[PDB]
């Protein structure tokens, strides 16, 4: 069976063990397919998955095997691929041309063994084993050359015979070599001749996340060898495999004698890698194309009794009353924040002018007040509505976050190009958290967006201004009487920006609260959900048929009759800046929008502007 | 005994008190100097706790001489700090602020604490500081801090926490609550969102996790509660922080011949002894006071249709009232 020593993992055992392990999806809970990848390329370093030998039969053992001696395993694990290598290649008979292509050196290269906590966990009763380790690299540091086959030398004849380091370790015969020829004299080791192999040394501290807090983290030098070395810069946080080693260190200084606490560092044998319906103007070529060539899907179709019950429901006068309590029916009271965000949905009328204009239908809306006001519930409801939208954090945000991350691919190795997050949000909304709370570097990615309407990227390697046209919710907590206006934080010129900007008060209702705790205090029961809001009548699928409809087949224009009043607005508001008035004549074309008018009434601009007063009847204090 | 020990931690050490020499040098010293060191042998750490244990197990019993006494709520609320006289209804709330729970998740979810927070106003005596003491002597995991003080850098967590990092799923204890600035209000401001604090300066993304109780004594605007003016006048704090505050607690004072007399009493009565009660009232131990707490904090109850209906007519009945009242 053939022992070897104390790991005693088997020759001629294991190895078949594992040649049996080819052909297997299976299971799983790919993989001979990337291997018959892995052959064409050439480009050998097989990265194999971990786990498969669990909890897969036969090799339940191996993963132990491998685990708790990962030194001779990975050694046999390669002889064994390449002679499956071998074994592939007898199978279709003369392959590459010939022989030499099996001859080129293979490697596996495991990872993700178990989950390990940190190093600072780690027993030193385990020294041989493969540990996962993350952290920043604070340096890499340059290449020293390691010895792999030694070369040797001396004043007779002189003689070029050489012998290989194999363990770590160099021992030249006293003498001598050919022959003979001898005398005894010192062998001449040569520096330059000899052949060497590539270590780096990287720094990397335990997971700064992770801390006993204050004290700072531990560094941890792994030593990486071959291909490896050179494939990484710095402060890289995401995570490494390899085996862990304690080794000697001579210490005073000279004196040929051993400090007695080895010093520990990890082989590193792996490293793994990196960190409702869509509108029409958007789609455009996307309809004006995929016709040609044909195709299927795409724009939601409806029937035709279905659009006769929409165009009846629209004759309902308490409509824009109705909708505004069916959009959050879990979210009790404070109608007027669902209805500016019901006219967020069906925001603006999109310009072209001759060229250029674009004003498109976008409306911004910030929201602040006392905490547990459900502010974020509605970001989650929107949120699921909006097609395209997408959710931030404060704080968890950036400048590069938003947009254009350039990122290297990792599948072909290449620089390919990433949509940032506010590029994915174009079109429908982007809803963002804590927006107060934003770094200073951050918000200044925002007076781009709100004003052009576009983000211009002259960064890096491409250099382009492309299009995000999107609305944005956030989210603010403030920090009776004061300024408001500097109670919000903010800087007041970008707090003017937003369109509609909600401050959540009390309305004087009392007369709700009893309604609202009704409605949350339940379920509470009964514990099955049924209903919600009942009895209250409401539209459930219908309403986002209604608005998609609303949003394609309507294109509501002002005409003579909102100028006026619009104006005699922004003059009793001025009696504040110009957006306001930007802002009220395309939030009241969504009201116009809605009710199927393709012409604003002079009506209908009342509430569109009661709404900018809403805030202010809730500004009084 | 690896890892056991940690920075900052006093502790009782034992071993064998060694020398291990000498790796040289050996010429300067001659001789031998030993320099030594103490081989760790046994680890027993000043200050090891609610809600972890089990049992429950004839502990109960421990807890059973306090409830089968009956109106345990006025008896530890009583049994809260007796060492200073009076004010039985701040104490009577005090329990509650030990006590807590039961906040909630939504299922989505986000919470909603879930925690007490409460303030004590007023100046210059009536002791309000020594219930500060008190508590964060009784509750584990209490820590007791001041403005000029705790620095902003003493709440937040430096990288190379403490208060309200230091001192979470606990009662924290603020004094001199005026005087504490700026930055440091705007930490406090933030911490009743609770589960937060958000530090973005320089080598600090982290959103660490404070659960904390926040207890805070302040002082009204100088000199004491001029009556002359309105409140909010006289309490120089915003509203914004105000409205976080469940219960303030306003302690003034207008000399009165009768109590003060009680009071002289009190005081004289100790010093003169150190226990304070008698004929008759039986103080409970922190110690087992603490394990029924601890018993308490297990239950999570839950509300009947009736006292919440009630509550909320009450509650129009109150903001009616109070408005009605007028500016």
């Amino acid at each position: 069976l053939r022992i070897i020593w104390g790991t005693n993992v088997s020759i001629q055992e294991c190895t078949t063990n594992f040649r049996n392990f080819l052909m297997s999806f299976k299971y799983k809970f790919y993989y001979i397919k990337q291997l018959n990848e892995m052959r064409e390329l050439g480009t050998s370093n097989l990265n194999l998955d971990a786990r498969n030998l669990l909890a897969y039969k036969q090799t339940e053992d191996l993963y132990h095997q491998l685990l708790n001696y990962p030194q001779e395993v990975i050694s046999i694990m390669d002889q064994t691929i390449k002679d499956c290598m071998v074994s592939l290649i007898v199978d279709n008979n003369l392959d590459y041309d010939l022989d030499e292509i099996e001859t080129k050196f293979y490697k596996v290269r495991p990872y993700n063994v178990g989950s390990c906590k940190g190093m600072r966990e780690l027993n030193p009763n385990d020294i041989d084993k493969l540990i996962n380790l993350k952290g920043l690299v604070l340096r890499s540091t340059p290449v020293i050359p390691d010895m792999k086959v030694a070369f040797f030398k001396c004043n007779v004849c002189d003689h070029t015979m050489a012998v290989e380091i194999d363990r770590g370790v160099i021992q030249e015969p006293a003498r001598c070599e050919r022959i003979d020829c001898n005398e005894p004299n010192s062998m001449s080791l040569i520096h330059n001749r000899c052949s060497f192999a590539d270590k780096q040394v990287i720094k990397l501290q335990e997971t700064p996340d992770f801390v006993p807090d204050g004290q700072t983290p531990h560094s941890i030098s792994l030593c990486v060898y071959d291909e490896l070395v050179d494939s990484c810069r710095a402060g890289d946080r995401i995570e490494v495999t390899g085996t862990f080693r304690s080794i000697p260190i001579r210490a005073n200084s000279r004196q040929r004698v051993l400090k007695s606490l080895y010093k520990t560092y990890v082989d590193v044998v792996h490293v793994k890698k990196v960190s409702d319906v869509d509108t029409s103007t958007i789609e455009q070529e996307l309809m004006q194309n995929k016709v040609d060539h044909n195709e299927v899907e795409e724009v939601r179709q409806i029937t035709d009794q279905d659009l006769a019950k929409i165009r009846e429901v629209a004759a309902r006068e308490d409509l824009y009353s109705l909708l505004a309590r069916s959009i959050a029916p879990s979210i009790y009271e404070l109608e007027d924040v669902k209805k500016g965000i019901l006219l967020q949905l069906f925001g603006g009328t999109n310009k072209t002018f001759t060229k250029g204009g674009r004003y498109r239908g976008d409306i911004n809306i910030l929201l602040c007040g006392d905490p547990s006001t459900s502010k974020s519930q509605i970001l989650q409801y929107v949120h699921k509505i909006t097609p395209r939208g997408v959710y931030t954090s404060g704080k968890g945000s950036s400048a590069v976050g938003l947009t254009a991350y350039i990122t290297r691919d990792v599948d072909t190795k290449q620089l390919v190009l990433e949509s940032g997050a506010l590029v994915l949000s174009d079109g429908g909304v982007c809803c963002i958290d804590e927006f107060d709370k934003m770094s200073d570097s951050t918000r200044s990615v925002l007076h781009e967006v709100m004003e052009q309407q576009t983000i211009s990227i002259a960064k890096a390697g491409i250099i382009t201004t492309l299009n995000a046209r999107s609305s944005i919710l956030a989210s603010a907590n403030p920090i009776p009487n004061l300024p408001v206006t500097e109670n919000i934080d903010l800087p007041p010129p970008l707090l003017s920006r937003f369109d509609l900007v909600y401050l959540v008060l009390d309305k004087v209702d009392e007369k709700n609260d009893r309604e609202l705790a009704k409605h949350l205090t339940n379920l509470y029961l009964e514990d099955k959900p049924e209903h919600i809001s009942q009895d209250d009548v409401l539209p459930v699928e219908f309403l986002t048929m209604y608005i998609s409809y609303a949003k394609e087949h309507i294109h509501p224009i002002i005409t003579e009759a909102a100028k006026t009043e619009l104006v005699r607005a922004y003059v009793g508001m001025r009696k504040a800046t110009t957006r306001q008035l930007e802002s009220m004549i395309r939030l009241a074309e969504a009201h116009a929008k809605m009710k199927l008018k393709n012409v604003v009434e002079l009506e209908d601009v009342q509430e569109a502007v009661r709404l900018i007063r809403s805030a202010i009847k809730d500004y009084a204090t | 005994l690896v890892r056991s020990l940690s920075p900052g931690d006093i502790v009782d050490v034992t071993g064998i008190f060694l020398p291990a020499p000498y790796t040289g040098f050996k010429a300067l010293k001659a001789g031998l100097l030993t320099e030594t060191y103490l081989e760790a042998q046994f680890v027993r750490q000043h200050k090891k706790k609610f809600a972890s244990f089990s049992l429950t197990s004839d502990v109960e019993e421990r807890v059973m001489e306090l409830i089968t006494s009956g109106d345990v709520y006025n008896r530890l609320a009583k049994s809260i700090a007796p060492e200073i006289y009076g004010n039985l209804d701040v104490k009577k709330a005090l329990l509650l602020l030990l006590v807590g729970g039961v906040d909630k998740r939504v299922g989505d979810g986000m919470k909603i604490r879930g925690d007490i927070n409460v303030c004590l106003m007023g100046d210059p005596g009536v002791a309000k500081s020594q219930l500060l003491k008190a508590i964060c002597k009784i509750s584990p995991r209490g820590v007791y801090t001041t403005g000029k003080g705790s620095s902003g850098v003493g709440l937040t967590a430096a990288v190379m926490g403490g208060a309200l990092v230091l001192a979470d799923n606990g009662i924290c204890c603020i004094d001199e609550f005026d005087k504490m600035d700026e930055s440091d209000r705007t930490a406090i401001h933030e911490v009743m969102e609770q589960q937060t604090i958000s530090i973005s300066k320089a080598g600090i993304n982290t959103t660490l996790n404070a659960r904390t109780s926040i207890l805070a004594a302040a002082n009204p605007l100088y000199g004491r509660y001029n009556p002359r003016l309105s409140p909010l006048d006289n309490i120089n704090l915003p509203a914004a922080l105000l409205s976080r505050f469940d219960i303030l607690f306003l302690m003034l004072d207008i000399p009165s011949r009768d109590d003060d007399e009680k009071l002289a009493e009190h005081v004289t009565y100790v010093h003169m002894h150190n226990k304070q009660p008698d004929l008759d009232f039986t103080p409970v131990e922190p110690s087992k006071m603490r394990e029924y707490i601890a018993y308490a904090k297990t239950k999570r109850p839950v509300m009947s249709e009736a006292v919440n209906d009630y509550v909320v007519q009450a509650y129009i009945r109150l903001r009616q009232d109070s408005k009605r009242e007028m500016d």
